[PDB]
């Protein structure tokens, strides 16, 4: 994509924010139409701005657009928590197709932070019949998109079989993730307690289980 | 009122082919272009192409000029303003870079400078190009956990573990429970396994008046697991 | 007048290809029962139209793709007499028949009718079952204009009986020489077909032999009611209502009135 | 583009606005000649073509009591209401037909005729009489 | 910003039922059978039937609730009576 | 104030001038539906509603040959004569009805129509043709 946008953009609650969108003179905004897409990654996107500053029907006038001789801009007044997602711009003509840009992640801060919900689960009896063991560490309802998970067998670090997911936005405008630990029945029997530690940027939630209980 | 529906999730091998449907309703199928755009984590989203069910004019990206074939049926008029058409898309020469969620959408206007622009998007269809095998899940119940000792709220769910193909949707008591239903995303193991969880926050007094059954429906493997979560708790903050 | 144009049309439903006209296409007012004559042909497929297919009492209008050839003859080389009655009137009486006498009849080629039935039965199975059997016998009984294929030609009013056409049961591939099928036909000159039962018409005699050819394009059938689901269905011929003779020609037409006054918002200012 | 009579019944309202004089010229004069004197069948068709001009002059009367009077496109001074068709411009004139437009306005259309016959010429004319003496 | 504007001559139709005409077919003068079915009163056909297809139009039809059939039914009956009205009565034949 | 059809028949001519579009909208279309085919009783009422539009278009013709053509209030360029209604302003429009006005003008009304059809558009149009080339 020669259509270059802003790198990464943050913001505050109830303020304005500006997003860029430009490219070379071949895909320039001098004589081409520009459109904007609100793109929730993995869900239904939305057209918000079409062909110029004119917005799609139903769009609140909080959004606006501008087209210079070398770049296009997207302006958002009164930032809301649901505006915290990645946006894209497209350049096109009447006959040509869409040309997407690089992308611009949007993060509206100044909101109420969320205390996380971390729960640890052991494998059940049916997995003991399967001769495997999987620790389940579920993470939800945390505001900043950054978590670090550590697995400790008898409070001793584990490096093999350690898998941790990526932060995912909860539909309630929070975030969610998870992390698993695969172990053998020999390593499941030869320990006292298992610990999943999730170090928050302002706290740390640890859950401890045991094969004997 | 256009409520479009795409196809279901399917699993294929590299070098093979897969066909995705795009069934429409509530609007005139021949009045709008039908766009097709993918979302792959390797190169972000990429516009694949649009088509005109009326004039029969399609337009693809030059990178998809050889491997993408888009077809449309003729619209089935329900009323004088409603029709139920269909738009299929076949993609061949599957590679590792063609893994992601695909979309079909309705054209913007019937005349003007931006006519084909996608307005009403479908729910999406996720595709995973893999040489691996389809493996069913292993579904476990979850023990109740205390959430508020003074309030009296328990948290119970179900655990879907170790499935290679496409993800799974889960209902609760045959879809009769939607309040408190919170579903977690999948994992990525070193072997390529996916596993997630789901949970619901139930009242602690709701143990002799209601029954909670989770329903797992893995479609690419064509399996179903109906589990009953035991109301017997194990958290010391909830036993009191 | 809005004119439907797609080849297959249910009669009830949205027509996706509509045209408009002032004057319609040429329609011949034909008074006929059991068999539609000189009608408009269907497009590529045989149509089975009905106001309600499930309800038995509602008739089943049929339209043909290929025209069924029919030849009717009044063989009696007849003569007339103009006997004088009153100061100005003059009554025309049927004279003595010159030559030999035999009954009037109508000929339908057996191969074309066998093919037409074999083509209609498949269009009827789409509503009543794939790989099932249907039957149709002759009329049930009642009025002479209902039980017989009544029509006009040259001036004489033929009342033919179609019992020689409807003896059929149908296997999923076939049915259960004879170059032609002849039909006995009686003739009537005084008709009480008028819905005003205060008048009747006397047909004047036609001096000479009468022969008239025609295309057969339609049928009017009634289904035997009852609990005949697991068994077979029966399509006896019928008619009576003249309006059924017109719906096979006015199905593709609808009358609409023009309302050219519209309001729409644009940006402009007066004075 | 022309496409004859009613050719733009399914096109956009902006494209159909380019065929106003075609739909008008063919509604008034579909002249049948009734020189032959046939007794009872004339009174049905003559009543039809008399009710035709009765319906025609009813529209001309509504197109006369309003500030609009030219048998063309015409503008007024009554503002558009956001409750009527909550849509922006070019969403109408490039993705809507006159039939579907009249369908959505059919809920609110009856008061618009009153807003065009009273809010204007009961006051616009009165203001014209009270603003022309100077 | 935007004001209501009237447009006279828009393609808007509403389904209704009214009296229709009838055509002479133009060969009627060369028939010279004095009176055919409706040669009595019908007007000649236009030189070119204005058949105009309306693109993008789906119209809901119903042949069984149509009022054109009721008109032709009432036209044929009134055609019978007016044709037999001035002819010869045969009431003295009831002997 | 409205007061419906003919509600201001005894009010002042200025107050009745506030109800012009009400008397107009109900005179042209009193539409009776004549779908039933009844032989001899239609020709009397159909002749009535045909003479209705014949009388209507006669007024539109007089309202067309004059410089006035909008079906509204309208001004001309013919001066008022002191011999017609020797009264000042506001003696008419606040103490007279349209009936009593037409009664006093009935003596002198027949020439006013001629003064509006000849003194203007036989000369105003001719002046418009001889003053627009520049
Ligand atoms: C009935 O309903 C249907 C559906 O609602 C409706 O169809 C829509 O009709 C409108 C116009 O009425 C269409 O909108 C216009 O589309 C124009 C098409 O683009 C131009 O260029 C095309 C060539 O593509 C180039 O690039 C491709 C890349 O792949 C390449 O292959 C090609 O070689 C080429 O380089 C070209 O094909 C097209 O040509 C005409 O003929 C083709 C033949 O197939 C035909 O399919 C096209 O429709 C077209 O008639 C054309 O030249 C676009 O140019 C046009 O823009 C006009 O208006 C804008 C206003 O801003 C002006 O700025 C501009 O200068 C133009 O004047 C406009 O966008 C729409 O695409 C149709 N499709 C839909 C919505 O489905 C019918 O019209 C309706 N009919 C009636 C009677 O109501
Ligand atoms: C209504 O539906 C009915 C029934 O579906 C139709 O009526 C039927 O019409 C047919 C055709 O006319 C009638 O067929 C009869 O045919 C015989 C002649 O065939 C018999 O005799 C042959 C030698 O004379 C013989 O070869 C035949 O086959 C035998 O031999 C072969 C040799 O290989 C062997 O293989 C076979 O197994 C046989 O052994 C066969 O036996 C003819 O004689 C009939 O007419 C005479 O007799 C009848 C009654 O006896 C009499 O009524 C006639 O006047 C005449 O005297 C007859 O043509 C069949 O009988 C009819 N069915 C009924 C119930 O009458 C009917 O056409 C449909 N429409 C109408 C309008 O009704
Ligand atoms: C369905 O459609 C078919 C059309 O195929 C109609 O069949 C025609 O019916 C008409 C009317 O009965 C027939 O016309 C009659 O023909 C008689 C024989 O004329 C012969 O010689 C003439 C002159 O050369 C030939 O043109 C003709 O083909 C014959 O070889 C005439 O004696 C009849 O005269 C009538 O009209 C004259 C006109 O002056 C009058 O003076 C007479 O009094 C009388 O009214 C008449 O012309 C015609 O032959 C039929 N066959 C055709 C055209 O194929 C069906 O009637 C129609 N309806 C139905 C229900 O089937
Ligand atoms: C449908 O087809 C069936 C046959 O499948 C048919 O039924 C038959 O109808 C005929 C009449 O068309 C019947 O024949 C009559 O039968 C009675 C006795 O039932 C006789 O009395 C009759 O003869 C009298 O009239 C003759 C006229 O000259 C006299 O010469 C004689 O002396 C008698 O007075 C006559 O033979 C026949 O019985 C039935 N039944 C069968 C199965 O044949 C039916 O009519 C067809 N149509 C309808 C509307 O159903
Ligand atoms: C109308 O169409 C049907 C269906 O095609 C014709 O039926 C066919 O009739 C012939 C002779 O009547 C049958 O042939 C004979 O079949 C018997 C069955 O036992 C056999 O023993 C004889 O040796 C001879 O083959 C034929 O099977 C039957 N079916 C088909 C499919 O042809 C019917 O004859 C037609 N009526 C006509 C042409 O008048
Ligand atoms: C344009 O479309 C937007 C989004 O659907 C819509 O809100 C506008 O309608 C009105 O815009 C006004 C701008 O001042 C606003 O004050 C008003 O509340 C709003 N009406 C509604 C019902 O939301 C549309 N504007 C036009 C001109 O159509
Ligand atoms: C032809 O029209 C009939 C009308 O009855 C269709 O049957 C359905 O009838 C019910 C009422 O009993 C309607 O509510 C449905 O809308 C009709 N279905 C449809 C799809 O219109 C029948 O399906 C139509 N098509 C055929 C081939 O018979
Ligand atoms: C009805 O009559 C017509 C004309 O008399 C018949 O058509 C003739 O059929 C024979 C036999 O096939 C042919 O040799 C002639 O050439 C045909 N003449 C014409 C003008 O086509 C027709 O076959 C008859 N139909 C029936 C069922 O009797
Ligand atoms: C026209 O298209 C727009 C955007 O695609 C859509 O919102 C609108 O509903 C369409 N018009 C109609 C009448 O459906
Ligand atoms: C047809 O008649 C049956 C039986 O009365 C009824 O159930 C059905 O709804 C009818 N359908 C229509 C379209 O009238
Ligand atoms: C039933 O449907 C099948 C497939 O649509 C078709 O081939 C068959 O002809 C139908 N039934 C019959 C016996 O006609
Ligand atoms: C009809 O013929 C087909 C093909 O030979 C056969 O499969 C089917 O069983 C036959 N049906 C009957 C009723 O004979
Ligand atoms: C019967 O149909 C054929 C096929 O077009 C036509 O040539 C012939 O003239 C028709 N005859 C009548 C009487 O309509
Ligand atoms: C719009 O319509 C509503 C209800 O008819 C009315 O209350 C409101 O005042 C109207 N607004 C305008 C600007 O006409
Ligand atoms: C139109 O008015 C009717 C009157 O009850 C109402 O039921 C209907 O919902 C209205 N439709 C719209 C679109 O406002
Ligand atoms: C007024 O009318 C009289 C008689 O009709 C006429 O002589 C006189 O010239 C008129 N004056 C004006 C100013 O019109
Ligand atoms: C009106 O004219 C007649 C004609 O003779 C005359 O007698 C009468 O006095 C006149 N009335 C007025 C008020 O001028």
């Amino acid at each position: 994509s020669v259509l270059t946008q802003s790198a990464s953009v943050s913001g505050s609650l109830g303020q304005s924010v500006t997003i860029s969108c430009t490219g070379p003179n071949s895909v320039c905004c001098s004589h081409k139409s520009i459109s904007w897409y609100q793109w929730p990654p993995g869900r239904a996107p939305t057209l918000i701005i079409y062909e110029d500053n004119e917005r799609a029907p139903g769009i609140s006038p909080r959004f606006s657009g501008y087209k210079s001789y070398w770049s296009a801009y997207l302006t958002i007044s009164d930032l809301r928590p649901e505006d915290e997602t990645t946006y894209y711009c497209c350049s096109y003509t009447h006959n040509s197709g869409c040309v997407f840009g690089t992308g611009t992640k949007v993060s509206v801060l100044g909101q109420s932070k969320a205390n996380p919900s971390v729960t640890l689960f052991p494998p059940s009896s049916e997995e003991l019949q399967a001769n495997k063991a999987t620790l389940v560490c579920l993470i939800s309802d945390f505001y900043p998109g950054a978590v670090t998970v550590a697995w400790k067998a008898d409070s001793s670090p584990v490096k093999a079989g350690v898998e941790t997911t990526t932060p995912s936005k909860q539909s309630n405008n929070k975030y969610a993730a998870s992390s698993y630990l695969s172990l053998t029945p020999e390593q499941w029997k030869s320990h006292r307690s298992y610990s999943c530690q999730v170090t928050h940027e302002g706290s740390t939630v640890e859950k401890t289980v045991a094969p004997t209980e | 009122e256009g409520q479009l529906v795409q196809s279901g999730a399917e699993l294929k091998k590299p070098g093979a082919s897969v066909k995705i449907s795009c069934k429409t309703s509530g609007y005139r199928f021949n009045f709008y272009h039908i766009n097709w755009i993918r979302q792959t984590a390797g190169r972000g989203p990429e516009w694949m192409g649009w088509i005109s069910p009326y004039s029969g004019d399609k337009n693809l990206a030059p990178a998809f000029q050889d491997r993408v074939i888009m077809t449309t049926d003729t619209e089935v008029p329900v009323t004088s303003f409603t029709s139920t058409g269909a738009a299929y898309m076949e993609i061949r020469n599957l590679k590792f870079d063609d893994t992601g969620t695909y979309f079909c959408a309705k054209g913007l206007l019937r005349d003007g400078s931006s006519t084909w622009l996608p307005y009403l998007w479908g729910q999406g269809t996720l595709l995973t190009v893999s040489s691996a095998s389809t493996k069913g899940p292993s579904v476990f119940p979850l023990a109740p956990s205390s959430k508020s000792t003074s309030g009296g709220t328990a948290a119970l769910g179900c655990l879907v573990k170790d499935y290679f193909p496409e993800p799974v949707t889960v209902s609760w008591n045959s879809g009769a429970l939607t309040s408190g239903v919170h579903t977690f995303p999948a994992v990525l193991q070193s072997s390529g396994l996916y596993s997630l969880s789901s949970v619901v926050t139930v009242p602690s007094s709701s143990l002799g008046t209601q029954t909670y059954i989770c329903n797992v429906n893995h479609k690419p493997s064509n399996t179903k697991v109906d589990k009953r979560v035991e109301p017997k708790s194990c958290d010391k903050g909830l036993e009191v | 007048i809005l004119k439907c144009k797609d080849k297959k049309f249910n009669g009830t439903g949205p027509c996706p290809s509509v045209s408009t006209v002032q004057c319609t296409h040429g329609i011949k007012p034909v008074v006929s029962t059991q068999l539609l004559l000189n009608g408009s042909l269907a497009e590529e497929e045989v149509m089975i139209r009905s106001e309600n297919i499930t309800n038995n009492a509602k008739n089943i209008l049929v339209q043909f793709n290929t025209p069924v050839q029919i030849n009717c003859t009044r063989p009696n080389n007849n003569t007339r007499k103009s006997i004088r009655i009153g100061p100005g009137q003059a009554f025309y009486a049927t004279g003595d028949i010159i030559g030999d006498i035999r009954q009037a009849h109508c000929n339908v080629s057996k191969a074309t009718w066998n093919e037409t039935l074999g083509k209609v039965v498949k269009q009827l199975r789409k509503h009543f079952g794939n790989n099932t059997i249907i039957r149709f016998a002759n009329s049930s009984g009642g009025d002479l204009e209902v039980t017989t294929h009544s029509f006009n030609c040259g001036g004489e009013f033929f009342y033919c009986n179609t019992s020689g056409l409807f003896n059929s049961t149908w296997i999923s591939n076939t049915s259960v020489s004879n170059d032609s099928i002849t039909l006995p036909c009686r003739i009537k000159q005084i008709i009480n077909m008028w819905q005003r039962i205060g008048q009747a018409m006397y047909a004047p005699p036609i001096q000479g032999v009468i022969r008239c050819v025609s295309n057969i394009t339609g049928l009017i059938l009634t289904r035997d009611g009852g609990s005949t689901n697991s068994t077979t269905e029966t399509f006896r011929p019928g008619g009576g209502d003249m309006r059924d003779n017109w719906r096979s020609e006015l199905y593709k037409y609808k009358v609409v009135k023009i309302e050219p006054l519209g309001v729409a918002p644009t940006r402009c200012k007066r004075r | 583009v022309f496409l004859g009579f009613l050719g733009a019944a399914g096109s956009t309202m902006g494209a159909a606005s380019m065929t106003l004089t075609v739909q008008a010229r063919n509604l008034l004069s579909g002249n049948p000649d009734w020189l032959p004197d046939m007794t009872v069948w004339g009174i049905k068709q003559l009543q039809a073509r008399v009710l035709a001009v009765e319906r025609y002059l009813r529209d001309q009367q509504l197109l006369g009591i309003w500030g609009c009077s030219g048998k063309l496109i015409c503008c007024t001074n009554v503002p558009w209401n956001s409750s009527w068709s909550n849509r922006n411009l070019s969403e109408i004139w490039d993705n809507m037909t006159w039939l579907q437009w009249d369908k959505e306005i059919s809920n609110y259309t009856q008061i618009i005729y009153g807003l065009l016959e009273e809010s204007q010429n009961q006051q616009e004319k009165n203001e014209q009489d009270l603003l022309a003496l100077d | 910003n935007l004001w209501v504007t009237v447009y006279y001559g828009v393609p808007v139709w509403k389904d209704a039922e009214t009296t229709l005409f009838c055509a002479s077919d133009a060969k009627a003068y060369d028939t010279e059978k004095h009176n055919v079915w409706a040669t009595h009163a019908c007007v000649p056909t236009d030189p070119n039937p204005q058949e105009i297809h309306l693109e993008n139009v789906t119209e809901e039809f119903n042949m069984w609730k149509n009022n054109m059939v009721e008109q032709m039914h009432t036209d044929i009956i009134s055609l019978w009576d007016q044709s037999l009205k001035p002819c010869v009565k045969l009431t003295p034949l009831c002997v």
